[PDB]
């Protein structure tokens, strides 16, 4: 830990004397030696996440369901709907439909 | 474009060479399709694509009057020297209509 | 939320007005106390309060170093010099506390003794904050840097008798700039100089331990009786809020607070400019209770006139000598008596049709539409109607009035027939 | 670019010239929809803009109705007039020989 | 030229300038003030003279 | 983010839900179904924003963040994760926005027009780039393709 | 394209984490052939795609681990004969984690680019309890640079690749098998395919760089040409093969 | 005109030359007067500004001023005597136009409804805009290009500007000026400003565990050297200070007055300069963990100057640079010119302030060097395409970047610009995000005289930090309350202080436009009392219902209140962005619930000048918007009543021009109806002929042959018969 | 440590103990008052200004209020910062021009806060 001298206040750093390791000031010739154990622990943060993902429940966090692709028309779908562009004047979408395993992936 | 006042400019060569490998290389009717992925893009845009949609339409039923209209609707420039071959109707008993 | 219990006395002690001093250690906390710690001297200054505390610390505690003593006690002194010597012996001994102003004024901070039953206050005379200074360093470095030069002096066993003469190097006392002079006055040297200019005064350290600080505690109780009545504190809670808050030093600009603080002839002519059409009693009620209603009549008869009960402004009011018609530029007489005859058309019936009013007036539309917007609405397939009803209150409490609104508004009407010509 | 605030613009106005009054278009408020609509059933119109309108060039009524009503359109300053351009050989600079 | 101007003609010159200042007058009555000193200092005897005579002749 | 994903989730089932059931309730001969259909312009989506119901505004590809302390604005309690709070548009186009999601949608819309600036920009100078690197290249008659040199 | 491109977001690739530029920035850090670049993605496949318990223990085989991460409580302990620091291993967290850490990795792992710690120094008592006692190396250096240690003592690399920075499991839910990946958000391919159970002959990478230099210039070219593919199918735009063939 | 330039005329009141003594300049008062014109010969005449127009000539007044001299120690008075030249903004104090009527404007060629507020140069209409900037005197917690979470702080005071950093590039913070060689470590700092223990100013940083464990490697590396006084660290920076013991004067002095300029030392006392460095060392370990980053786009921090302060800064260059010619007039001419006295009058010239307002109005780019301000695009020439685009114009603000870079951030639409700035106004094109449009209903404050805001806060309990060390800023209940970026002090229960200072802003006792923001993450209460900051009045809610019945409205609509009155009575009060990041609002009076302060007047106020031209503007799409508004701001139409007369390089107007049918009530509020600049036709919406494919439309002939959008063009050619040096006139 | 509050802060001062105790109370610059024969004004009024004897009254009344009647009008009482340093308060008397005494009066622990009721003193008038 951090400790100051009562003297001065300034900052307390650890080292050998003539009988045992003490705590002393470099502006002042205050000293404390060291009688029982002393510790400072941090407690590091542990790591707690599995990073395990993907499941198939998990990604199935969308809206679609039941509607009909112009690929293999399956009930599950996954639609996504972009604006970010001025110069195309109408919207943007994307449809991937994996019921089957398909795969699909177009504009 | 979008024809909402964009300007466009307008070149004219002043070599036969030039207007020549103007008119074949660069041709419209050459370069109808993009060297990105052979797509064509000079093709239907809107207000052709819904006038064809209706026109197509299963509920279209036309006379020999307006059939016969919007056929020679078309029939200006180098159309003027075809014959028309207007097709057979499809339904005649009850009444003649061209879909 | 009464008060119930705990109804203690404040008391007032003038005995250490001017001897009561803060000192507070912002590095010591208070578990730990210097009444253990013998003092030895503490230095003061009447003027420009900065006390320097000198205290002694033990050696023969493990808590101290006798050899990091001997080596900063050789530092900052000589070997044996010892004729000005921050330490007395060959170890730290003394130790030094500085003292920090925190603010000029310490007249809002007081101390409060707290006894059975009631509390006493004692204002401060000033508050300090002790730090420990590191001061014998400064001297160390000086030694040091007179110790170099002895070492470069003594380069040779044997130093001849150096001809270094003493050149007059007088400098010219040239006049300072006032620029240059108010950066020397602004200077930290110039101030430390005016501070180190006043004399120290030495003072001898009593200890709460000792029979003195007992002795001297109860001087900041007071002899008074329980209850008395102070002569002072006494003023109303208006005057605290004035006192703690000094002050710095379209027509419808003035407000209603800064109209208030108008004479009444004022008040109600600058109402009547704004609103141009209301009663009495939204009158009186506006000014305010307090004001008599003789006085506000007599100041509203003199810029009003009375319409059906109502109470409207009268045409110069609106209209000074010196203005014009904002959409035409006509003169303001042609818009004072267009705005009478509106009047007396008001008064001799309550509908009143717009073409009329134009054509014998001889007005443009929008001077007509202005003068009939200020005191008529418009109702459909009747015309023009006043904006407030037939108020006969008003008329049936004060027929003097009436009378001489009545014959008022018959010279008016003799005045518009003659210039008119109806 | 989904306007519909033009649709209910050309309603509101429709209803205004109808009835003889101005309506608002102030933002998160206004006249609503109903307003209108009742304006333009009192008036004898159809209550939703659409009217039935014959065709100039063959004289045949048409198969929807057309969308009209008063909007208020304004021009701007950007003319063909000013911006045609044509240039000839012309002058150049003369630091570079360029137009 | 207008760097053989001695300090005395540049003197003048900006003497004619701020009298012309502090009569806000226009810059084309600064130019044909300058343009009438630049002509009088052509001669010998007005070039060799007093700071006086150097200031009437920028007030005539 | 679970909780975002769950509530950006339950916004776009509605949103879906609501232009599905505008979609059905919609008879045919409708010029906005009808040009929807044929792909000449618009879609279903902007049928479902303009009738049914707008999306979630979403920027950068989340909701609204807070511009102000703990909140978007100071209209919404504070940490208050509501999905009317943070972008969520309710009313159509037809019923007329409220002045939050008009709010919104303007910053959305703001966000299209900059992002769209300095891809421009961006894109000039890679095509820039790309074409003074590329030009030198040219089909030979040997079917190889080889440089200037 | 580029210009078609809109520079959308949200294009996790399926993993709702480990944001990585594509589009326009994309394409231009491909060209531009820049030795590091932004957010680099590894693709690593497994000899047993089936079993989790075996792309966890590769995880923690790749993955780079510092010794705050593993160990419960690190302490400064000033006994009365000399002053050490102990680091106590959570030897629970560690077999939760499969990773092949124990005390003596531990102490193998110091002594490595840490002020030049001599074996002696550090020590092992228990089973997961490390000292370790520095010394004054006299370079403007006494014992109270102990505080300096637990500045870095807990960032030092007891198992894993330093250069990886992150590596997640990546799951394919395919109808005939659910198979496990490892996506590594690292710049060091050829320690990845060197690392016990990842096929390497399956390895990709988006740094070309690094492709490059492992894999040899055509392994380059077909890494340029796949990730350009992926990037422009991305925003549903199409290009023909040729013109990146060219390219590359 | 009124004020400031008295204050500025003070400041320089007495200027003197060090040669000659007992000799001066004493300045006394300085006028302004009315616009006139000097064509007559030595005598001036009052000219309208459309005689300015015409005449290409500037619109000015003259500017003169009385004062007292020594010409031969015998000391002469002036009473009039003028120096300089000031354009004078239209229907200003002090201009013609106003408070005059329509039939008066008529007479003198002016359109009643023209929004003035601009001023004429040279025949040319320039309009100063509203300048956007960062606000000084704060703390700015960032991260930096190498994802360092620094601090910076640009200390401006009203001589000097100094931006001083912070960084934790090493673990350890590091304090970076422009003078110093090397960046220093803080503690060092902390020792060279009076507090030497170390133990004092860990208390002052935090007594938190992770302050700690995150200052440590500062006191480590602060132990590792030998500097433990006062002296040393002096001697230390003043190795480190760059040129411009001495070392050791010259490094106090950079620390009392070069570095942080804003926060005052009584007697070279850094007790309050300790405690703002520990505060903002404090506020960067806060930041070092969870990313809780400020940004620059937030519009509480930001600061708008009008043409007020740039033309005040201006007059006090000019002046400035007057006197030091003057001086150096005095220096070079009295010492050895002759006997005859001279005097400043012969050499005051009147067309230095003149000709520098002229081309800083004119040129538009503006160059102090007494401030290092270099600016451009200042000025602009109004748009006189039509009315609206002119009134839209006249609200303009533009940003500090001015396209240095495509950010995207400031470029953003940021949610503090509610009720403040038009949110769909804006230029299409790389001005996107930049030039911005203020709301309908909204007022930018001035400044104020701070005084009794001290007094009061000093009278509510607020301690002194004097008093106390720094440990109590550590405590989770002690909140810190500032002034203008200087700490003012500590409290407790912030809640009973905030309330007290709002009452007594309502009662009448503080000014209105004075703001007060808590923040709790931070634990900071603000006090902000400068000119620019932007706010919006809102009605009072107390107990879930406003302040504001019927009864008042019924009130104001007969004539009985103002708005002022609302404003006294406690009923309707101005909000600033800081002060409304803390209050709740209500958009109408059914959203009202427990948790409500504050009522939203009108929501259409949200949009500017131009989106208020648009017809239910909620139910289209914001692309739309903004290109309706950069299409009205090019919109023809009338211009106003004196287009006739009046002659532009180019006007564009409308034959017959109608009035909308579906008018907003804020066409009604800027009187757009008066002058339209559009026509009702009956569009029907249908495809025909295949003429109208992609935005194009279809237009009736007979429509166009009876008068349908007949435009007219006028243009000018102006010649000039100017005579030249010689007596020869161009003929 | 719990933060006191000042009511039950004086109810363990009197009902728990009877030892004395020293307390900082800090008073608002000026005080509801006028100085008595000082030579004026509307003058600051301090303590210095007022005389011996009772000036005010302590009053605790329910829900944790404290107030101080200090006349016509009231004052409210409140914890100010809770220091934690040693604070000596001291007497030192300059008995004599050479040398004079320092007398430790005692510890300062507990620091109060004397605030004008602002509330009231504007629904007053
Ligand atoms: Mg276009
Ligand atoms: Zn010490
Ligand atoms: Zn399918």
């Amino acid at each position: 830990m951090l400790l100051f001298c009562p003297g001065c206040g300034n900052g307390l750093i650890v080292e050998e004397g003539q009988r045992c390791h003490r705590f002393a000031c470099n502006t002042c010739p205050y000293v404390h030696n060291i009688t029982r154990k002393v510790t400072n622990r941090k407690y590091p943060k542990l790591k707690e996440v599995d990073d395990v993902l993907g499941g198939a429940a998990a990604w199935e966090n969308v809206d679609s369901t039941a509607e009909s692709c112009p690929k293999c028309e399956h009930p599950r779908a996954y639609f996504m709907q972009l604006q970010t562009r001025s110069a195309d004047e109408p919207m943007t979408t994307f449809y991937k439909c994996c019921n089957a395993q398909c795969g699909h992936r177009w504009r | 474009a979008d024809f909402d006042g964009d300007e466009m400019n307008l070149h004219l060569p002043q070599t036969e060479e030039a207007k020549a490998e103007a008119l074949v290389l660069m041709g419209t009717k050459a370069n109808l399709v993009t060297p990105r992925n052979g797509e064509p893009l000079i093709a239907a845009i809107q207000d052709f694509l819904t006038g064809a949609y209706l026109l197509t339409l299963k509920d279209t039923f036309f006379d020999r009057a307006k059939a016969c209209q919007i056929i020679a609707s078309i029939l200006v420039g180098k159309d003027e020297k075809i014959k028309v071959r207007l097709p057979p109707p499809t339904i005649l008993k009850p009444v003649t209509l061209w879909t | 939320d009464d008060p119930v219990v705990q109804e203690i006395d404040v008391y007032l002690a003038k005995s250490l007005a001017e001897k009561l001093y803060l000192f507070q250690y912002p590095v010591r906390p208070a578990s730990m106390t210097y009444d253990d710690i013998p003092h030895l001297s503490a230095k003061i200054k009447p003027k420009q309060q900065k006390v320097e505390l000198e205290m002694a610390i033990d050696t023969l505690n493990p808590n101290y170093c006798r050899s990091k003593g001997e080596q900063i006690a050789l530092n900052v002194d000589g070997a044996c010099a010892d004729e000005t010597s921050t330490y007395s012996s060959k170890l730290m001994d003394k130790q030094t506390f500085c003292s920090s102003q925190t603010t000029s004024n310490t007249s809002r901070y007081a101390a409060a003794l707290y006894r059975q039953g009631e509390l006493h206050l004692t204002p401060l005379h000033g508050i300090l904050q002790l730090r420990p200074s590191f001061s014998y360093l400064d001297k160390a470095d000086a030694k040091h840097r007179e110790r170099e030069a002895a070492n470069e002096a003594g380069d040779s066993s044997q130093d001849e008798a150096e001809d270094d003469v003493k050149q007059i190097t007088v400098r010219f006392s040239r006049p300072e700039s006032e620029q240059a002079r108010q950066r020397r006055v602004q200077s930290y040297e110039f101030l430390q100089k005016k501070h180190a200019e006043e004399p120290w005064v030495h003072l001898h350290y009593y200890g709460l331990r000792d029979s003195r600080s007992e002795h001297e505690r109860q001087y900041l109780l007071c002899p008074g009786s329980s209850g008395v009545e102070n002569t002072e504190l006494v003023k109303s809670p208006s005057e605290y809020l004035m006192m703690l808050m000094p002050p710095s030093q379209p027509s419808n600009v003035l407000s209603m607070a800064q109209l208030r603080t108008l004479p009444l002839a004022d008040q109600i002519k600058i109402l009547m400019k704004n609103v141009k059409v209301m009663p009495f009693a939204n009158l009186m009620s506006l000014l305010g209770p307090s004001i008599d209603s003789v006085a506000v009549l007599r100041g509203i008869q003199k810029v009003a006139m009375l319409v059906q009960g109502n109470w409207v402004v009268k045409s110069d009011i609106l209209y000074p000598k010196d203005s014009s018609s904002p959409h035409s530029g006509v003169p303001a007489e042609v818009l004072c008596r267009g705005r009478d005859f509106v009047m007396w058309k008001f008064t001799q019936s309550r509908w009143v049709v717009r073409k009329e009013v134009a054509t014998v007036t001889k007005l443009c539309a929008e001077d007509v539409k202005d003068f009939l917007e200020h005191m008529a609405v418009v109702r459909i397939n009747k015309g023009w109607e006043f904006i407030l009803p037939y108020d006969g209150e008003f008329i049936k409490k004060h027929p003097d009035v009436v009378q001489r609104q009545h014959m008022l508004w018959t010279g008016i009407q003799a005045k518009l027939e003659k210039v008119y010509n109806l | 670019r989904m306007t519909v605030g033009k649709l209910i613009e050309l309603l509101a106005g429709k209803a205004g010239v109808l009835d003889g009054r101005f309506h608002y278009g102030t933002a998160f408020g206004g006249s609503k929809v109903k307003d209108v609509c009742e304006d333009l059933v009192r008036h004898g119109y159809n209550y939703l803009g659409k009217d039935y309108v014959t065709s100039g060039i063959t004289g045949e009524p048409l198969e929807a109705y057309i969308y009209f009503g008063p909007v208020y359109y304004q021009k701007l300053k950007h003319m063909v007039l000013d911006k045609m351009h044509a240039r000839a050989r012309g002058p150049r600079a003369v630091l570079t020989r360029q137009p | 030229e207008n760097e053989q101007v001695s300090r005395s003609q540049q003197r003048g010159l900006r003497r004619v300038r701020d009298l012309c200042r502090v009569l806000q007058l226009p810059p084309t009555f600064e130019d044909t003030a300058v343009a009438y000193y630049q002509q009088a200092y052509r001669h010998s005897g007005i070039r060799a003279a007093r700071l006086q005579k150097k200031e009437v002749l920028v007030g005539c | 983010e679970t909780l975002e994903a769950l509530i950006l989730k339950e916004l776009s089932v509605i949103r879906d839900h609501a232009g599905s059931a505008c979609l059905r309730e919609l008879d045919k001969s409708n010029s906005p179904l009808t040009m929807a259909l044929c792909g000449s312009k618009g879609s279903f989506i902007n049928i479902s924003q303009m009738i049914a119901c707008v999306g979630q505004q979403a920027i950068s590809g989340s909701r609204v963040p807070d511009g102000f302390e703990n909140r978007s604005l100071p209209h919404f309690e504070k940490h208050s994760k509501l999905p009317a709070a943070k972008g969520f548009v309710a009313n159509s186009f037809y019923s007329g926005l409220t002045p939050t999601e008009f709010f919104f949608h303007t910053m959305a819309g703001r966000e299209g027009l900059v992002d769209t600036a300095v891809k421009t920009a961006e894109t000039g100078y890679m095509q820039r780039r790309l074409v003074k690197s590329l030009e030198d290249l040219c089909s030979q008659y040997d079917l190889t393709v080889r440089s200037s040199t | 394209p580029g210009t078609q491109m809109t520079l959308k977001t949200f294009h996790f690739a399926g993993v709702a984490s480990m944001n990585i530029t594509l589009g326009v920035p994309r394409i231009k850090e491909i060209i531009n052939a820049s030795k590091a670049i932004s957010t680099p993605i590894i693709t690593a496949q497994l000899d047993k795609d089936d079993d989790a318990d075996y792309a966890r223990l590769v995880k923690g085989r790749i993955e780079k681990t510092l010794l705050g991460e593993i160990s419960e409580y690190i302490e400064e302990v000033f006994l009365p004969d000399d002053c050490f620091i102990l680091v106590k291993l959570s030897l629970e967290r560690i077999r939760l984690l499969r990773l092949e850490v124990n005390a003596e990795t531990v102490r193998y792992s110091i002594c490595t680019s840490k002020l030049r710690v001599k074996p002696g120094d550090v020590a092992v008592h228990g089973e997961a309890v490390v000292c370790v006692t520095p010394r004054e190396n006299s370079k403007s250096s006494m014992y109270y640079v102990l505080q300096f240690l637990k500045e870095d003592l807990p960032k030092v690399v007891v198992q894993g690749i330093p250069e990886v920075s992150r590596a997640v499991i990546h799951i394919d839910e395919q109808s005939g098998k659910e198979k496990y990946k490892l996506l590594v958000e690292g710049d060091n391919l050829r320690a990845v395919m060197a690392t016990h159970g990842v096929k390497g002959t399956r390895t990709t990478s988006n740094n070309t760089y690094e492709v490059e230099k492992t894999l040899g210039i055509e392994a380059a070219r077909t890494t340029i040409i796949n990730e350009i593919q992926y990037t422009m199918v991305n925003h549903g735009m199409s290009i023909d093969r040729r013109h990146v063939m060219l390219l590359s | 005109i009124n004020v400031e330039i008295k204050k500025i005329m003070k400041a320089n009141e007495k200027v003197t030359s060090d040669a000659d003594p007992m000799w001066y300049l004493k300045y006394l008062n300085i006028y302004v007067g009315l616009p006139d014109v000097e064509e007559s010969f030595n005598v001036t005449r009052p000219v309208s500004p459309h005689e300015c127009r015409l005449r290409d000539m500037t619109y000015s007044a003259p500017i003169t001023v009385d004062i007292e001299y020594t010409r031969g120690s015998q000391r002469i008075i002036r009473n009039a005597l003028p120096i300089g030249r000031m354009p004078i903004m239209l229907r200003s104090s002090n201009c013609v136009l106003t408070g005059k009527t329509p039939a008066e404007f008529a007479k003198l060629n002016e359109c009643p409804l023209d929004p003035g507020g601009y001023f004429i140069v040279k025949g040319v209409e320039k309009v100063i805009l509203i300048q956007e900037q960062l606000s000084k005197n704060r703390i700015i917690v960032e991260a930096d290009r190498k994802g360092a979470v620094g601090a910076s702080v640009t200390s401006s005071t009203h001589e000097k500007k100094s931006r001083t950093n912070m960084a934790v590039k090493q673990g350890r913070f590091y304090l970076r000026h422009n003078t110093l060689s090397e960046d220093i470590p803080i503690v060092i700092i902390f020792k060279a400003m009076g507090v030497e223990s170390d133990q004092e100013i860990v208390q002052m940083i935090g007594t938190e565990e992770h302050v700690m464990a995150a200052f440590g490697p500062s006191l480590e590396e602060c132990q590792k050297a030998q500097i433990f006084t006062q002296m040393q660290a002096l001697k230390y920076i003043g190795n480190k200070v760059r040129r411009q013991k001495t070392k050791i004067e010259e490094a106090r002095e950079l620390l009392a007055s070069t570095i942080l300029t804003h926060v005052p030392v009584k007697e070279f006392n850094f007790r309050a300069k300790c405690i703002y460095t520990a505060v903002m060392v404090r506020r960067v370990i806060l930041a070092q963990g969870d990313n809780k980053v400020d940004d620059r786009d937030y519009y509480g921090n930001k600061r708008l100057e009008l043409a007020g302060q740039l033309l005040s800064l201006l007059f006090e260059d000019l002046f400035k640079k007057f006197n030091s010619e003057m001086k150096k007039i005095a220096d070079q001419v009295i010492p050895k010119q002759r006997a005859a006295q001279f005097d400043v009058v012969k050499h005051m010239r009147q067309d230095q302030i003149t000709n520098g307002m002229v081309n800083a109005i004119s040129t538009g780019n503006w160059s102090l060097k007494r401030f290092k301000m270099d600016r451009q695009g200042v000025t602009q020439v109004l748009s006189r395409l039509s009315y609206i685009s002119a009134l839209g114009m006249m609200t303009r603000i533009s940003s500090q970047f001015e396209k240095t870079r495509k950010v995207s951030g400031p470029r953003s639409l940021q949610p503090s610009q509610w009720g403040m700035l038009c949110p769909s106004d804006t230029p299409e094109g790389e001005a996107c995000g930049l030039v911005k449009n203020l709301a309908l209903m909204t007022h930018i404050t001035t400044d104020m005289e701070d005084g009794p805001i001290v007094k009061l806060a000093s009278n509510l309990g607020v301690e002194d930090v004097n008093l106390l060390c720094g440990e109590e800023l550590s405590y989770p209940n002690v909140f810190l309350v500032f002034l203008n970026g200087n700490i003012l002090g500590v409290i407790r229960d912030h809640k009973k202080l905030v309330n007290t200072f709002r009452l007594m802003r309502r009662a009448g006792y503080i000014n209105e436009f004075v703001s007060i923001s808590t923040n709790l993450t931070d634990r900071c209460v603000y006090i902000s009392s400068d000119g620019g900051r932007l706010c919006r009045p809102y009605i009072i809610v107390k107990k879930q219902k406003p302040a504001v019945t019927n009864k008042h409205m019924e009130e104001l609509a007969q004539g009985y209140r103002n708005f002022e009155d609302f404003l006294h009575e406690s009923l309707v009060e101005y909000l600033d962005v800081n002060e409304e990041n803390d209050c709740n609002i209500a958009l109408y009076e059914h959203t009202i619930n427990k948790d409500t302060t504050h009522l939203e007047i009108e929501p259409f106020t949200l949009l500017g000048v131009c989106a208020g031209l648009i017809p239910y503007p909620h139910h289209n799409q914001s692309p739309r918007n903004t290109y309706q508004c950069a299409m009205g701001k090019q919109a023809m139409g009338t211009i106003g009543y004196n287009q006739r007369n009046r002659i532009d390089t180019l006007m564009y107007l409308l034959a017959y021009p109608q009035k909308p049918m579906v008018k907003t009530k804020t066409i009604e509020l800027i009187e757009f109806e008066k002058l339209p600049a559009g026509q009702n036709a009956t569009v029907a919406v249908m495809s025909y002929s295949g003429y109208d494919i992609e935005d194009a439309l279809v237009l009736n002939k007979a429509s166009l042959d009876r008068g349908f959008g007949r435009c007219l063009v006028y243009k000018n050619a102006k010649c000039t018969l100017k005579r030249y040096t010689n007596q020869t006139f161009d003929k | 440590l719990p933060k006191d509050v000042s009511v039950a802060e004086l109810l363990r001062e009197l009902s728990l103990t009877k030892e004395e105790e020293l307390l900082f109370l800090q008073l608002p610059d000026t005080l509801p008052g006028q100085p008595p024969t000082q030579d004026i004004a509307e003058n600051a009024c301090t303590l210095a200004d007022l005389t011996e004897g009772q000036v005010g009254k302590l009053l605790i009344r329910k829900s944790g209020r404290v107030q101080l009647l200090l006349g016509k009008v009231t004052l409210d009482v409140t914890m100010g910062t809770a220091c934690s340093f040693l604070q000596e308060l001291v007497s030192v008397g300059l008995g004599d021009s050479r040398t004079g005494e320092m007398t430790v009066l005692g510890h300062v622990k507990h620091k109060l806060v004397c605030s004008p009721d602002f509330e009231s003193l504007l629904d007053h008038k």
